[PDB]
């Protein structure tokens, strides 16, 4: 996940096309961050050495 | 169990610049977030703007963008506002109080769980 | 500003029910509701948890819900210890707090 509420914002530029950006982060600070089970890794790893 | 201090008495004209500083006692300053809050006499409570104590960064109210600034300062583990630009209309009780654990993976901030609270002061403008 | 009954009356063993509504952005879309009670000439209280859940050694009496965009606290008997003003807050627009006037609980 990446938790912090953003926001996003566009300029045009120049005729048609328009170009997007990161408008603000209403406050708080992120971590970009993946969590998994320990227990299931371990098991995997060991039979994966067993084989 | 945890106990703030508060600031004393504070007699001022319109135009006051206050500052007003919240001291725990009891746990670290840098663990839990920092809420102010309003209540004048009559109406209900009204939630100033909150602190995070690890980098300083704060939100305040809307009505607020301009009037009230908010700094922290961890040597000693206290927080300070400043009121600038106050009038009359704006004698009210203000409230210190604890609010929810800064973590490094989720947003804590807005919740409203207020745990403990100060013994409030009151200011005087007039 | 968390629309709420300023008063509600009843006689003691009376269960009443003190409600909040707002909008549907602010209360409907997350349940992060608190109730706090300021006994008259103290300071606030604090009473109710998460939207319906209480804090270390709190009493059972008191309870809640969300109904739609609006919730209540749920009240058992009164009696007269309970006469006080009543507060609540709720999750607010992006990043704030948004809290109620009060309910000044009269007990008949
Ligand atoms: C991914 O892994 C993350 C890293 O662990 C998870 O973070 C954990 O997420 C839970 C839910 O947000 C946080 O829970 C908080 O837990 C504290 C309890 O800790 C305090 O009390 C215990 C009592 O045993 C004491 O042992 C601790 O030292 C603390 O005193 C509650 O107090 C909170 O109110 C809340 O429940 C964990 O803190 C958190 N660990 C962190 C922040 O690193 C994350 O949830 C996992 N999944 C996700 C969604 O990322």
């Amino acid at each position: 996940t990446r938790p912090n509420n953003n926001t996003r914002k566009s300029v045009r530029i120049g005729p048609g096309q328009t170009f997007y950006a990161t408008g603000d982060i209403i406050g708080d600070i992120k971590q970009a961050h993946c969590n998994i089970s320990e227990e299931k890794w371990n098991d995997t790893l060991q039979k994966v050495g067993i084989e | 169990q945890v106990q703030l201090v508060q600031s004393g008495a504070q007699m001022k004209n319109p135009g006051a610049s206050v500052k007003v500083s919240c001291a725990p006692s009891g746990y670290t300053f840098t663990d839990f977030y920092i809420h102010w809050l309003r209540q004048a006499p009559g109406q209900g409570l009204q939630w100033m703007g909150w602190m995070n104590p690890q980098t300083g960064r704060t939100n305040t109210a809307r009505n607020f963008q301009g009037r009230v600034t908010m700094t922290r300062d961890t040597s000693i583990g206290t927080a300070y506002m400043e009121l600038r630009s106050l009038t009359s209309d704006d004698t009210a009780i203000y409230y210190c109080t604890t609010g929810g654990w800064i973590s490094l993976y989720y947003d804590s901030s807005y919740y409203p769980n207020f745990d403990h609270w100060g013994q409030g002061t009151l200011l005087t403008v007039s | 500003a968390l629309t709420q009954p300023a008063s509600v009356s009843g006689s003691p063993g009376q269960s009443i029910t003190i409600s909040c509504t707002g909008t549907k952005y602010d209360v409907g879309s997350h349940d992060l509701v608190s109730w706090y009670q300021q006994y008259p000439g103290k300071v606030p209280k604090y009473m109710i948890y998460e939207v319906n859940k209480r804090p270390s050694g709190v009493s059972n009496r008191f309870s809640g819900s969300k109904s739609g965009n609006t919730a209540s606290l749920t009240i058992s008997g009164l009696r007269a210890e309970d006469e006080a003003d009543y507060y609540c807050c709720s999750f607010g627009g992006s990043a704030t707090v948004v809290c109620g006037g009060g309910t000044k609980v009269t007990v008949l």
